[PDB]
């Protein structure tokens, strides 16, 4: 959802308080990718163990 | 059974070595 | 090059070490993109 | 392109080209002579 993926774009483009939403989008998703991640793993380890 | 590891790696992706290595496991 | 510096080309500013590439690019490309892709290497506007 | 004698219509608006060459907005909005000024796809700051 944000304008693009390179942090130092957006600051260096967006104002700071517009800066803080778009960075906020890909903390937010980025965040959930690892929840999934993380959910395997465990999950996973507890398979193989 | 079988640079992308370092590219893991660049991205905070830590690839940690097993403790117990496959020539102590051979032993064992 | 060959040290880590804070690059940048056309605006796009980041962090890593810059050193001459073996990778022939071909007349029109300006950057490439790693498996992440994420910028692997770049172009020198005035010195291409 | 802006202080040119006389523009075009906006029922029949035309387009100039602007390429290599140097150009440095940051005069539109520190010199009072022109009456508003505000950007949406980039900060008024970073533009050059």
């Amino acid at each position: 959802g944000a304008i693009s993926s390179v942090l130092n774009d957006i600051l260096s483009r967006l104002d700071p308080p517009e800066a803080e939403v778009q960075i906020d989008r890909l903390i937010t998703g980025r965040l959930q990718s690892l929840q999934t991640y993380v959910t395997q793993q465990l999950i996973r380890a507890a398979e193989i163990r | 059974v079988t640079d992308l590891i370092c590219a893991q790696k660049f991205n905070g992706l830590t690839v940690l070595p097993p403790l117990l290595t496959d020539e102590m496991i051979a032993q064992y | 090059k060959n040290k880590c510096v804070n690059f940048n080309f056309n605006g796009l500013t980041g962090t890593g070490v810059l050193t001459e590439s073996n990778k022939k690019f071909l007349p029109f490309q300006q950057f490439g993109r790693d498996i992440a892709d994420t910028t692997d290497a770049v172009r020198d506007p005035q010195t291409l | 392109v802006f202080n040119a004698t006389r523009f075009a219509s906006v029922y029949a608006w035309n387009r100039k080209r602007i390429s290599n060459c140097v150009a440095d907005y940051s005069v539109l909005y520190n010199s009072a002579s022109f009456s508003t000024f505000k950007c949406y796809g980039v900060s008024p700051t970073k533009l050059n």
